């Protein structure tokens, strides 16, 4: 199941 | 024994040709189970193990929703790391991301990952205590003072100990048949006559699962590590591998050499000889 | 930037035997960028059925994918992988050897 929070560099 | 759950994400610019391709691919130990692409039609997260099928449409739209979501994250990425490393509009760069679980051979959490390269080298990582950041370049410290300011560690860190592991055990019981399994190395060697004062022996082990495997040729039981040529383990195409060692062999000197194989599928190490 | 060059492997899925369908399988591994062409050639020509893997990559980020097709092997038949990308100033071409 993959990670559901945006991460942006 | 031990197993792991890896996600692996590409994003690729195309300046001028639109967006940019996206590719996501989730794998549990050496086995592919889900990808996504951007430019393929369905534009759905689609599975790639039998096990995962039966999941059902909760999960494929959710998972579909996420994996899109990555995408445009990746997207903007793009322009930000561009923006950075003060690169022009006209080339093309890639950003690639893996995060993912390990357990030990009692199924509890062991290790998580969280990291991201850019044009193919280390951007920035989660170092092993979750809670901290590595970054080589300047550019890279603007993001994990970034990261370190919107606590992004620490939401890592929950997924990686809690949720990442529960479906990294569902999916093993589930794909018990696939996942559980060992695929022992079916053996043979070949020989094959260099000149006439030496021959190729090349010991072969294939259709196995999972890929680790050692392979290694000794001559009267001491290792030939400097004289063996070895392969890159590779697919076979229908979820095991192959590998191949070989070393030359000076003429009637057959029986000094001994082929050594390791692997989870075996009862026991084999040792091979031409003979 | 960053540039490796591709690993070939070209080889059968099973053991090849004459007469008894199989895969043809070419291997390409360790490269970045992911852009590389690849074809599968039988006699000398691109065979058109050819499918692939999806992009993925190993612990250093480096790419692999494998390119196949359904074969069947003969005695007179010669098959071969030929790849570009841009650390070869050429394409390189690398024959089956129901061997190797
Ligand atoms: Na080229």
């Amino acid at each position: 199941l993959l990670f559901g929070k945006p991460v942006y560099v | 024994g031990s197993h792991s759950m890896r996600y692996f994400f590409t994003s690729v610019s195309r300046p001028g040709r639109g967006e940019p391709r996206f590719i996501a691919v989730g794998y549990v130990d050496d086995t592919q189970f889900v990808r996504f692409d951007s430019d393929a039609a369905s534009q759905r997260m689609e599975p790639r193990a039998p096990w995962i099928e039966q999941e059902g449409p909760e999960y494929w739209d959710g998972e579909t929703r996420k994996v899109k979501a990555h995408s445009q994250t990746h997207r903007v990425d793009l322009g930000t790391l561009r923006g950075y490393y003060n690169q022009s509009e006209a080339g093309s760069h890639t950003v690639q991301r893996m995060y993912g679980c390990d357990v030990g051979s009692d199924w509890r959490f062991l290790r998580g990952y969280h990291q991201y390269a850019y044009d193919g080298k280390d951007y920035i990582a989660l170092k092993e205590d979750l809670r901290s950041w590595t970054a080589a370049d300047m550019a890279a410290q603007t993001t994990k003072h970034k990261w370190e300011a919107a606590h992004v560690a620490e939401q890592l860190r929950a997924y990686l100990e809690g949720t990442c592991v529960e479906w990294l055990r569902r999916y093993l019981e589930n794909g018990k048949e696939t996942l559980q399994r060992t695929d022992a190395p079916k053996t043979h060697m070949t020989h094959h006559a260099v000149s006439d004062h030496e021959a190729t022996l090349r010991c072969w082990a294939l259709s196995f699962y999972p890929a680790e495997i050692t392979l290694t040729w000794q001559r009267d039981g001491e290792d030939q590590t400097q004289d063996t040529e070895l392969v890159e383990t590779r697919p076979a195409g229908d979820g095991t591998f192959q590998k191949w060692a070989a070393v030359v062999v000076p003429s009637g000197q057959e029986q000094r050499y001994t082929c050594h194989v390791q692997h989870e599928g075996l009862p026991k190490p084999l040792t091979l000889r031409w003979e | 930037m960053i540039q490796r060059t591709p690993k070939i492997q070209v080889y059968s899925r099973h053991p090849a035997e004459n007469g008894k369908s199989n895969f043809l399988n070419c291997y390409v591994s360790g490269f970045h960028p992911s852009d590389i062409e690849v074809d599968l050639l039988k006699n000398g020509e691109r065979i058109e059925k050819v499918e692939h893997s999806d992009l993925s990559f190993s612990k250093d980020w480096s790419f692999y994918l494998l390119y196949y097709t359904e074969f069947t092997p003969t005695e007179k038949d010669e098959y071969a992988c030929r790849v570009n990308h841009v650390t070869l100033s050429q394409p390189k071409i690398v024959k089956w050897d129901r061997d190797m």
